């Protein structure tokens, strides 16, 4: 299983607005996983594209364990965020029925041509 | 917009 630093959605420490320019006009289900602005309620915010907005999602580490709520039952940011790409995030809020489908990596450069 | 969710 990968380390959550290589892992080509996670952006370690960008900002909340860096966040908002790279999900601009992006579909739903496009998603990334960022630190926490701050630093005593979760360890990461995954952020994810819905209904062209912007949903926040804290992601606790607790006594060796990961995940969105208690029980914390995910032994890797990595497991749980590879977990909800085929299962919806509907069963922990109603307006979540999307799945984490499109990645915003950061190994996919595209290059401006210079003549 | 962004948006916080309640997960619980």
């Amino acid at each position: 299983n990968m380390s959550l630093q290589n892992a080509e959605w996670y952006w370690g420490d960008i900002s909340r607005e860096e966040v908002n320019e790279k999900l601009r006009d992006t579909a739903d289900g496009t998603f990334l996983v960022r630190d926490a602005s701050t630093k005593m309620h979760g360890d990461y915010t995954l952020t994810l594209r819905k209904g062209g907005n912007n949903k926040l999602i804290k992601i606790f580490h607790r006594d060796g364990k990961y995940g969105f709520s208690d029980p914390l039952t995910f032994s890797s940011v990595v497991e749980l965020i590879n977990h909800y790409r085929n299962e919806s995030l509907a069963q922990y809020n109603p307006k979540l029925d999307v799945k984490l489908l499109y990645p915003v990596s950061k190994y996919q450069q595209d290059q401006v041509v210079k003549e | 917009t962004n948006e916080y969710m309640d997960m619980k």
